[PDB]
């Protein structure tokens, strides 16, 4: 891709003590318009990996086919090892630094969520191949709104309980549907735990337009 | 943003979306872009918030000065034309994509569109700003001469919900006003208050 | 235009000692305005004699340091033998200059031991251009860094100053000191110092507190 | 492409200027004068655009001639090369900046000899010797490495050919010829030309 | 930079600074611009530090292959013309590169300028770099082919020295080398801030 | 820069940092980014620092002239007003962006002002390259009527999200309080910030330097 | 870059009861060396001076200009200008050029002509003042500047001190700047004398 | 150009106008814009004229194949597939805004957009082309789920309408295609046929 | 900047060059040679671009020499003059366009004397005499003015003067030297170089 065309904004990720969870909205925008207003934006890789997409959804939809098919072939094997969500985040950022290095992008930037072996991995991987690891990461408006909020917290208390994260990613969802002209106020949050992966929505947070009677 | 406008028998209905973007990020999600001109005369802003704003002051000056040295309320017609007189003139300089719209005793409810470039057409109802695009259709298909005051407030809030939920650049509160003889009444539908459609699901 | 370059900052150190080399970074990544985050450093072990530094564009070091990872391997194989400092250098000039026509978008600095056993930092160019230091600052807040290490571990402008050898204690206080002096006024540079020291022991590792705004 | 060059010795200033007015690929005047006499013991050297270097000059020139008819005596050195600077500082910026660079040269009663250098931005520094052009870069090392402060006249005049040799020699340039003044106590003196 | 070199009777003497620069940032003021291709032929650096690095190493590597496949030294005119053979199809690509190629062969004393431009002339004297210029008034001034060795010397020290003093981009201290007839040999480094002390109008 | 303004019970709460860059380096560590308009109207400035401080010194000059005259304290309306008739008459040239906030005859008011002369009169606002920072924590948080130590907190934890995420911002969190009643003015408010220590010394004695010549001239 | 067409870098630094400032000595075109001794720091006062960096030519306007409307100031007004007045008219002159700049970004060091207190500033070419209580840096070498300046300034020291300081922090910025330098110049201001000094300097 | 296509239980409606420009010359007013890629599969065409038909010849004769090698009718998800993959592959160097609609004995009634860069979406209804723009608000209030196929049919044949009314690039006829188990039905609306709205002059 | 020329007579062609090898402002070398020996009685006079003037040269040179080892006899100036333009005609449109701009020279036992011209887009004219460079916009006309197709081999020296004399007067750049050789039935031969 040299011009995306329908694309998704934020995707936002933290870790919780046994797991991460990931939330993004269902949009698909073209410019301006809200064009695709059910589309989802994670998948589930295996079953101790996620991925959500910011940028172009036809290049997230083959990143999509080309990771589901090394997943299967994998399976077929049947040998006991697997991709962890750490090889899968290295995996990626080769991808995409190669796209990169022929002047032809992947134009996405992409949260990976994990656990394995009792560890909880979140890594960013950019359309550049600039990749790395941190307890929360939020792409594009995400990263101006979210990401303070959730570094506040993080300072705060470094090790947060699933239902903590939980609600602390939707306070964030709603200041980026406030604020963010490309969201929407319909999302799904994805987590990993033990268990596998769980992709949660259509979800939406509640509003609040008091401020509305207090031009002040 | 999407602007609209509706002429009844007796007034208008006027309605605004309420954001403020700089590319896109929100810089106010509670804008009131229906701005009071004189007792029953508003206009709707769109395009530039700065180009917008002072237009709007300067034809509040000069409609009340001549209001004033005639001692009469003005006409609906006239606030329209020192907008047009205005963005005309300045249509090089300017982003402003106005509809004019109130009521005065000689010819009753009135709007007026002056589009960017300064050209200005009476309309038994305008629509404007970049959502207005997403409401053609729905506008041409529902429009029914001689719908009443609440009618024209449904139309308005349906209108302007559909526009908002497609374009990027329009959303948060819907601002209504109604202007008749009898004064000016405003309101605001939030939240739950916005008329809602179904996302098709399979 | 889509740009294949990002600068994601960073600022990289190195000096040599008569039994011992330094590396040390700040571990902020950066994009425009923004942290990407605050505990990213940018010293990389290559064998137990030999630390690079790398800053730059952020996309570039993961490559080129895993590709430097490679070939060490490579040499090993077929050698039968960990590559030298010297040879770990010269080699990445070479490395460099591949890409002479889309650069590597990297600030390097290599120190370690030399065959001897004595302290040796090389500094390179994004393109391979190299040579041997004795101290040498890289990235970002390189400008702040030098002048200083030129002064008080060059000796330059002093007269009626004894040329004392360099010790480790007088290094790592150096190192701490321009760091700190280097965060007050680099955007980029920030959040923690961390230092590498290579002796004939091993390589152990020091973190130090920088300001986070 | 216009040379100008200027020595200042314990009682003197020596200059030199080519000779060639140029266009294109020939060369129209072997016999040209860049030196403007501003005053009995000033000479302005001046290079730069067509049109500019001439209307500036000559208004420099009339304007120091106007404050001898004015007031009786002349302008120093120093004071015409901060009124030469005023002028094209304050032109910098305008409607009509003047693209021109210029070497001052004088000597006063009570200062002795002065050499000033001036570019287009109208930066001006004194300095003991001075060039301009691209025949500049080819002999200023020549000046820094045989010039002393003492300089005699004989020595400074050896200087300075050794200068328009290394043109000869080294520049792809042909400028032939020179025109040489020196300025002391007793005013401005032509000297003879200095040519191949 | 400021490179020089000048044939005469007593063979070739060969100088420069040891600046470099990203852009007004000087980046180093110790770099070795003079290479030793082999013990009688050695090369100059000015242009892009890398890409006079690279080109003039693998010049000495393929100086080595030729001299173990021909059992003979190669002459100043091959070592010179491999280089700018390597170099030509580089064209208009952004290399930049002006060398000086010196030694001692069995036409004599020998010595060729070769750039990424694609020129390579055989010549008594040259100057290369962003301070040549200032560097060609002083030697053109003192340069003689009965040039005693040690007055050969001071001239080549004196013209970079000079080179320094104007050109921002040169400086550090002055590298000087001779190529005799039984190889080159290093006979000094001198930094600018000791020579300013010493000389000299 | 993170600017922002909060409007509370019985007032205003304005708050900033105190850093300046030029390029991506920092030129101030201490910067005053909250200025003077009248006795009860203050004024954040983001954008060219030479803009902020000039525009606001003139309006703070007229509005003193005004005051004068009219023997009354200034509004806040009226000091927007002039703001924004001279940013659009210069067309977004002079690159100031303000939070504006006082407490007059008609209570408290705040409003945001941009260069190209826009202005938004809003209950809580923010400004500058940390303004997203600011105005996450605002969302957030904010609620109507606080109390003047809630608003406080509120405001400095608004300004210390732009400190720590925005390479724009750092230093101190400056505030200032405006009610009916008072005026606090509260330089620094927070130094979340510092230097670390110098581990060695570099105090140099006399004669390190080498000096080529010297000239005393004795004064009166 | 307009600012390094001339290259150039002026400080100045604040001690106990006195005060510093210091500049490089090149005037150059580019690459080319012009002159060796050109002055870039102008006495506004008996304790008060402004050093200028940045083009050559605006170093000059600015300082002329400068001094005619202080000159004009002191003989209105009873008096020698205050240090922070003089800022301010400074401020005033290159802000007027808001829209077409001199490209000149002064320092300016003095001791208030009455209570004798440090005092030091910067401007940027628009005119946006910065006071500080320790240093202050202009010129193409402004990072190598900061980092000396970072690591050696300290509170309250003697003229002797000061001196050592400032010109330790000049000689090594400028000496990784390739268009600065060519020798430095120092003013100590104190109370009861004005020491000038030029400092043995590399000459590349 | 608008183009759409509706979901109902046992088959899609497809529309399109049919109107082609070069700048704002007509080069042709009766345009066929719903291309059949099998016997029951169609695509409905939008963006470059020269573009659109040559993909979709290209996914008939790629279809075609395929469907004689298993010996059984083709899926409207693998047509839709195929269309997706090379507008995708090559959508540096294409113009094509497709949908994709048809009925199979497997999934029946289905619905597909490829937009502009590749991506591909099932949907209850889709919209496309310029004057899809137009009409968002109108489908969006009008929608309702459990739809007859003559209701679709007049729900395309409004929308359409109402774009080809208001957008430059749209205009002429409307063509419909009703596509279900028992086959394909097509048909023409023009002139008087085409639902009218009044321009609202003025009281 | 490089000139070319040649003047052929009714049994010989005399052709001068310049000497000259520049770079910047700078004469770098001058004692530069400009001619390549093809064949005994076949000079090529080759200038441009720098890498590209040498390299074509070079090749042509090799070429024509190899033909005369495989053959036996040497390729006629008519044959290396077509030879030489197919080479540059080809490269035109190719990845690696040669910018070089030629005489050729040349004694051929059954047609006598020939000089040809060719330019870096590979036109080539035969003609009693040319020029290259921009020199010749300065010297052709002399050539027109008292070229004869008899003139004597001691006239073409001095017509070829006078051209060389019009250069040190007229033209802007500093071309002292020049390199003189004269093609016949007995082969090459140099004269004297002609120098100021
Ligand atoms: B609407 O046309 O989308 C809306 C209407 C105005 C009248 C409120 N327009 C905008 O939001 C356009 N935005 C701006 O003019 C703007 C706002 C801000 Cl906060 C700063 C810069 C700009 Cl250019
Ligand atoms: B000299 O020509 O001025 C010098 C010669 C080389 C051999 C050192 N050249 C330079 O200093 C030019 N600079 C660089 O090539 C360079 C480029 C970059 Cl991208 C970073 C550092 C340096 Cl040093
Ligand atoms: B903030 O908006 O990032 C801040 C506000 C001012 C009031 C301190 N702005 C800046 O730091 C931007 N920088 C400057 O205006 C500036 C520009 C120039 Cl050309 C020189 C110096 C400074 Cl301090
Ligand atoms: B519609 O998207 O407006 C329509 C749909 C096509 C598929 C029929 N598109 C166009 O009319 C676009 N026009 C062209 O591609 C065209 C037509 C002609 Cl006749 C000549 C050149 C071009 Cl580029
Ligand atoms: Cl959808
Ligand atoms: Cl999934
Ligand atoms: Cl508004
Ligand atoms: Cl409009
Ligand atoms: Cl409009
Ligand atoms: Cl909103
Ligand atoms: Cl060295
Ligand atoms: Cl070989
Ligand atoms: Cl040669
Ligand atoms: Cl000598
Ligand atoms: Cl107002
Ligand atoms: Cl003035
Ligand atoms: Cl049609
Ligand atoms: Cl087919
Ligand atoms: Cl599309
Ligand atoms: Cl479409
Ligand atoms: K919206
Ligand atoms: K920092
Ligand atoms: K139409
Ligand atoms: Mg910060
Ligand atoms: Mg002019
Ligand atoms: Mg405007
Ligand atoms: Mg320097
Ligand atoms: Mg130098
Ligand atoms: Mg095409
Ligand atoms: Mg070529």
């Amino acid at each position: 891709t040299q011009n995306p065309m329908v694309t998704g904004t934020s995707v936002l990720g933290v870790k919780f003590e046994g797991g991460v969870v990931i939330a993004a909205d269902m949009l698909g925008s073209y410019g301006s318009l809200a064009r695709f207003r059910n589309i989802s934006r994670i998948m589930r890789v295996n079953n101790s990996t996620m991925l959500g997409a910011s940028g172009d959804y036809a290049d997230f939809q083959y990143l999509k086919q080309v990771l589901g098919q090394m997943v299967i072939d994998e399976e077929l094997l049947g040998d006991g090892h697997s991709y962890s969500p750490r090889a899968i985040h290295s995996w990626l950022t080769r991808a995409m630094y190669s796209r990169r290095s022929k002047m032809n992008p992947l134009w996405n930037t992409m949260v990976i969520g994990g656990y394995a072996d009792g560890e909880s991995f979140l890594g960013y991987v950019d359309m550049l191949g600039v990749a790395y690891e941190a307890p929360s990461l939020a792409t594009g408006y995400g990263a101006y709104l979210a990401q303070p909020l959730l570094r506040e917290v993080l300072e705060k208390q470094p090790v947060l309980s699933q239902t903590e994260a939980r609600d602390l990613v939707e306070r964030c969802m709603r200041v980026l549907y406030y604020r963010d002209a490309r969201s929407y106020n319909r999302f799904q949050i994805a987590t990993v735990t033990e268990k596998g992966v769980e992709i949660e929505g259509p979800l939406s947070t509640e509003t609040n337009w008091d401020i509305a009677h207090m031009i002040s | 943003t999407t602007i609209m406008a509706v002429q009844f028998d007796g007034g208008v209905v006027l309605g605004a979306d309420s954001r403020t973007t700089t590319g896109s990020y929100i810089a106010n999600r509670v804008t009131d872009k229906l701005t009071p001109i004189h007792d029953r005369i508003f206009c709707c802003r769109s395009g530039s918030a700065a180009d917008t704003q002072a237009v709007a002051d300067a034809v509040t000056y000069q409609l009340g000065f001549h209001s004033i040295e005639l001692n009469e309320p003005p006409l609906v017609h006239t606030a329209a034309s020192l907008f047009k007189e205005m963005c005309y003139r300045y249509r090089e300089d300017l982003m402003a994509g106005i509809i004019i719209a109130g009521w005065d005793p000689q010819e009753g409810g009135q709007v007026y569109s002056v589009p960017m470039g300064g050209m200005m057409v009476r309309q038994s109802f305008a629509i404007g700003g970049s959502g207005s695009s997403y409401i053609y259709g729905y506008v041409d298909a529902t429009y029914r001469e001689g719908m009443t005051k609440e009618e024209c407030l449904q139309f308005t809030a349906n209108a302007l919900a559909l526009a908002m939920e497609r374009d990027g650049s329009s959303g948060g509160v819907i601002r209504l006003a109604a202007i008749a003889e009898s004064g000016v009444e405003r309101q605001v539908l939030l939240g739950d208050q916005i008329p809602k459609f179904a996302v098709a699901t399979l | 235009r889509f740009s294949p370059y990002v600068f994601n900052g960073g600022t990289i150190l190195a000096i040599a000692g008569e039994d011992f080399a330094i590396v040390a970074s700040d571990t902020r990544l950066s994009e425009g305005f923004s942290i990407h985050t605050r505990d990213s450093p940018k010293c990389y072990k290559l064998t137990d004699k030999t630390v690079i530094g790398c800053s730059g564009f952020h996309g570039d070091c993961l490559t080129l340091t895993k590709i430097i990872e490679a070939r060490l391997k490579m040499y090993k194989h077929s050698n039968n033998k960990a590559m030298t400092t010297g040879a770990i250098a010269a080699m990445l000039s070479t490395i460099l200059y591949s890409r002479r026509f889309f650069p590597y978008y990297v600030y390097n600095i290599i120190g370690g031991l030399d065959e001897e056993g004595k302290g040796a930092v090389y500094s390179f160019d994004p393109v391979g251009s190299y040579q041997r230091d004795s101290f040498k600052a890289g990235g970002s807040a390189s400008a702040m860094l030098q002048p200083l290490l030129d002064n008080q571990v060059g000796f330059k402008n002093m007269q009626n100053v004894e040329h004392v050898p360099l010790s480790l204690d007088r290094a790592m206080r150096l190192v701490k000191d321009v760091f700190i002096s280097a965060a007050e006024r680099d955007v980029y540079t920030g959040d923690a110092l961390r230092i590498c020291i290579v002796t004939k022991e091993g390589i152990r590792e020091e973190t130090v507190s920088l300001r986070k705004d | 492409m216009e040379y100008l060059i200027g020595i200042q010795g314990p009682d003197y200033v020596l200059v030199a200027s080519d000779r060639v007015a140029a266009s294109n690929i020939v060369q129209m005047k072997d016999d040209h004068d860049k030196m403007f006499k501003m005053s009995e013991k000033i000479l302005l050297l001046c290079v730069g655009e067509a049109g500019d270097t001439v209307q500036f000059a000559e208004y420099i020139q009339k304007n120091v001639q106007l404050y001898k008819m004015r007031n009786g005596y002349e302008l120093s050195p120093t004071a015409a090369a901060n009124f030469t600077r005023r002028n094209l500082a304050d032109c910098l910026r305008s409607r009509t900046p003047y693209h021109v660079n210029l070497l001052l040269a004088g000597y006063d009663e009570h200062e002795g000899p002065a050499l000033y250098y001036m570019d287009y931005l109208a930066a001006l520094a004194k300095a003991p010797f001075a060039a301009h052009g691209y025949g500049a870069f080819l002999t200023l090392s020549i000046l820094d490495r045989y010039y002393t402060p003492t300089i005699s006249r004989e020595r400074a005049v050896e200087l300075l050919r050794k200068c328009l040799e290394e043109l000869q020699k080294r520049f792809i340039l042909n400028l032939p010829t020179f025109s040489v003044r020196i300025i002391d106590k007793n005013g401005i003196h032509d000297l003879d030309n200095i040519s191949f | 930079t400021t490179t020089l070199a000048f044939k005469f009777r007593h063979g070739v003497i060969v100088a420069a600074d040891s600046r470099a620069t990203a852009g007004a940032y000087i980046a180093s003021q110790t770099v070795k611009k003079v290479i030793e291709i082999n013990p009688y032929l050695l090369g100059t650096m000015a242009g892009g530090a890398a890409d006079c690095s690279f080109w003039e190493r693998l010049l000495a590597r393929q100086c080595r292959i030729y001299e173990l496949r021909n059992k003979e030294r190669i002459s100043v005119a091959a070592a010179s013309k491999l280089l700018a053979n390597m170099v030509y199809q580089y064209k208009g690509m952004g290399l930049s590169m002006g060398t000086m190629i010196c030694g001692w062969d069995k036409r004599g004393p020998g010595l060729y300028y070769v750039d990424s431009e694609g020129n390579r002339i055989s010549g008594a004297t040259f100057s290369v770099g962003s301070g040549s210029v200032y560097a060609y008034g002083v030697m053109d001034r003192g340069y003689s082919y009965d040039l005693e060795v040690e007055q050969a010397y001071d001239l080549a020290r004196r013209a970079i020295y000079q080179a320094t003093y104007r050109d921002a981009y040169s400086g550090g201290a002055v590298n000087l080398y001779h190529v005799r007839e039984d190889g080159w040999i290093r006979v000094s480094s001198d930094n600018v801030a000791d020579l300013h002390e010493k000389y000299s109008g | 820069t993170t600017i922002a303004g909060v409007v509370y019970k019985d007032g205003i709460v304005l708050g900033a940092d105190t850093r300046a860059t030029e390029g991506m380096v920092v030129a101030d560590k201490n910067c005053s980014k909250i200025h003077f308009i009248s006795p009860n109207i203050y004024c954040c400035g983001a954008g060219t620092a030479a803009d902020t401080d000039m525009t606001t010194q003139l309006i703070s000059s007229n509005l003193e002239l005004h005051s004068l005259s009219t023997g009354r304290l200034p509004r806040v309306v009226t000091a927007n007003r002039m703001l924004k008739q001279m940013l659009f008459r210069y067309q977004g040239y002079i690159g100031a962006a303000l939070v504006l906030g006082g407490v007059d005859v008609t209570g408290p008011h705040l409003y945001s002002i941009y260069p190209h002369g826009s202005t938004d009169k809003l209950p809580y606002v923010t400004m500058g390259s940390g303004s997203l920072a600011a105005m996450a924590v605002f969302e957030d948080k904010f609620r109507p009527d606080m109390e003047e130590e809630e608003a406080k907190n509120l405001v400095s934890e608004a300004i210390a999200a732009g400190i720590f995420n925005d390479l724009g911002s750092g230093s101190n969190i400056d505030l200032c309080v405006i009610s009916k009643n008072k005026l606090d003015f509260l330089r620094p408010y927070t130094v979340p910030n510092k230097k670390g220590t110098r581990l060695g010394r570099y105090r140099c004695e006399k004669g390190t330097t080498a000096v080529l010549t010297e000239k005393i001239t004795p004064l009166e | 870059s307009i600012m390094s067409y001339n290259g150039g870098a002026v400080m100045a630094m604040k001690g106990k009861n006195c005060v510093a400032i210091a500049a490089d000595r090149r005037f150059g075109i580019q690459a080319q060396m012009v002159t060796t001794d050109f002055q870039k720091i102008f006495p506004m006062g008996d304790r008060l001076y402004i050093g200028l960096a940045g083009l050559a030519t605006d170093v000059q306007t600015v300082a002329q200009r400068l001094k005619f409307r202080l000159n004009l100031y002191e003989l209105k007004e009873g008096r020698q200008i205050k240090p922070y007045t003089l800022m301010s008219m400074v401020a005033n002159l290159l802000y007027e050029k808001r829209f077409g700049p001199y490209y000149t970004e002064p320092v300016i060091a003095g001791l208030d002509p009455k209570t004798f207190k440090p005092f030091i500033c910067s401007l940027d070419l628009i005119g946006c003042p910065m006071v500080t209580d320790d240093f202050v840096v202009s010129g193409t070498c402004a990072e190598q500047m900061y980092g000396m300046c970072e690591s050696l300034w300290e509170p309250n020291m003697d003229p002797d001190h000061l001196f050592e300081t400032i010109s330790q922090a000049m000689l090594n910025a400028v000496d990784r700047d390739a268009v600065s330098g060519m020798g430095v110049i120092v003013h100590i201001i104190e109370k009861d004398k004005i020491t000038t000094r030029t400092l043995k300097a590399r000459m590349d």
